[PDB]
């Protein structure tokens, strides 16, 4: 069983290297405009956000449906978010691992950036999440391996996360997630600074405004396993000025349910001291992977998608677990916009 | 309970990015 476990942990060494080696090859040439607008019939609105919008679009020759995320170039540089989208599109293009959203196709026009994903009709783990209440322990362990996998992988290629929560999870048809958004990922050895994510998930250090590196994705991971089998975030308030205060406090309550394995995993996750967080030690995520509370997890078997999802959204193309919006039309300017900003997309 | 304060809390919805 032992040198079971050795040779898993080679393999994953060797599988690991080879990853990396494609994917430097995908991120130092990236693929560029792979389609058209006009290859798509546009279906509904998913989405709005500041600067852009999702749609449900149909491949008209292919009929499969895929989600188009919308970015007015425009707005991109006017809330400065240049980077982080270049990012985006280039991480996604370059990647390679089943629990990732699958890029298909992007494009330029002259006001706009387009990714073009296959499309989920489950939706993200947040409104299941919501109306189910919480999730049961082995539901949040399936979940949460799957995430674990996911960081050693990106990890591995020295992409810091930074994004971690259930609005940015979804649930796939063999109820697997599918990790969506890589504008805050970040190619770094070592620290960095920008302060960037969602206040109930960020780690005490990034709040702090000293340096961070890659553990406060595992960090993160803790306030999304705590938050998926409790309910409610470990640190929640009214404001999120409120939310850091209890954040950098150290003190985190436990729900009476929480079994003793799930508590003693989230106090070295949610652990304030980062050299001292699982995930940040000399042993790696191998910490995690051992810990008592993934004591029945078939890593092998998640990887591979074999084990039986607990949970399958009701199979229905359609859009019922998405809100309804405003269908507005896709404005394409006669003038390019922006040419110089995104030039690489 | 917390679950209670929570669900009162008004963050109940999805998050928004700092
Ligand atoms: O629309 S998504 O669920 C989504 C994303 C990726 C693949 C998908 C495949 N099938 C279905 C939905 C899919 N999703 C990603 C985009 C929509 N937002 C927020 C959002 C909405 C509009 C513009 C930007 C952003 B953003 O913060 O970058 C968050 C979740
Ligand atoms: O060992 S793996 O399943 C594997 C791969 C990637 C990440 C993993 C994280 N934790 C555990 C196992 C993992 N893997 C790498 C070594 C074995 N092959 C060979 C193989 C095995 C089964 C089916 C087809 C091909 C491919 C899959």
């Amino acid at each position: 069983a032992a040198a079971k476990k050795g040779s898993e942990q080679e393999s994953v060494k060797e599988f690991l290297a080879k990853a990396k080696e494609e994917f430097l090859k995908k991120w130092e040439s990236p693929s560029q405009n792979t389609a058209q607008l006009d290859h798509f019939d546009r279906i509904k609105t998913l989405g709005t956000g500041s600067f852009g919008r999702v749609m449900l679009v149909k491949h008209k020759e292919t009929g499969n449906h895929y989600a188009m995320k919308i970015l007015d170039k425009q707005k991109v540089v006017k809330l400065k978010q240049i980077e982080h989208t270049l990012n985006e599109k280039r991480i996604l293009q370059a990647v390679n691992f089943p629990f990732l959203v699958k890029l298909e196709f992007s494009f330029k026009d002259n006001s706009n950036l387009y990714m073009v994903m296959e499309y989920v009709p489950g939706g993200e783990m947040f409104s299941h999440l919501r109306r189910i209440g919480r999730f049961s322990e082995p539901h949040a362990r399936f979940y949460a391996a799957q995430i674990v996998l996911t960081f050693e992988y990106l990890h591995s290629l020295d992409l810091i996360y930074r994004d971690l929560k259930p609005e940015n999870l979804l649930i796939d048809q063999q109820g697997y997630i599918q990790v969506t958004d890589f504008g805050f990922a970040k190619r770094v050895k070592g620290r960095t600074w920008t302060l960037c994510g969602t206040p109930e998930y960020l780690a005490p250090e990034i709040i702090l405004s000293k340096g961070y590196n890659k553990a406060v994705d595992w960090w993160a991971l803790g306030v999304l396993i705590y938050e998926m089998a409790a309910g409610y975030p470990p640190f929640f308030a009214d404001q999120p000025i409120q939310i850091y205060e209890k954040i950098v406090s150290g003190k985190v309550r436990f729900p009476s349910h929480f079994s003793s394995d799930l508590k003693d995993l989230l106090r070295n996750l949610l652990q304030v001291d980062l050299t001292k967080r699982f995930g940040n030690l000399k042993n790696g995520v191998n910490d995690i992977k051992n810990h008592k509370w993934f004591a029945t997890t078939d890593w092998i078997a998640i990887y591979q998608r074999k084990v039986e999802a607990p949970f399958i959204p009701k199979f229905k193309g359609d859009t019922s677990n998405f809100d309804d919006y405003e269908e507005e039309e896709i404005r394409v300017s006669i003038n390019e916009k922006c040419g110089k900003e995104f030039t690489e997309f | 309970t917390t679950t209670a304060d929570f669900i009162a809390s008004g963050r109940t919805g999805r998050r928004d990015a700092i």
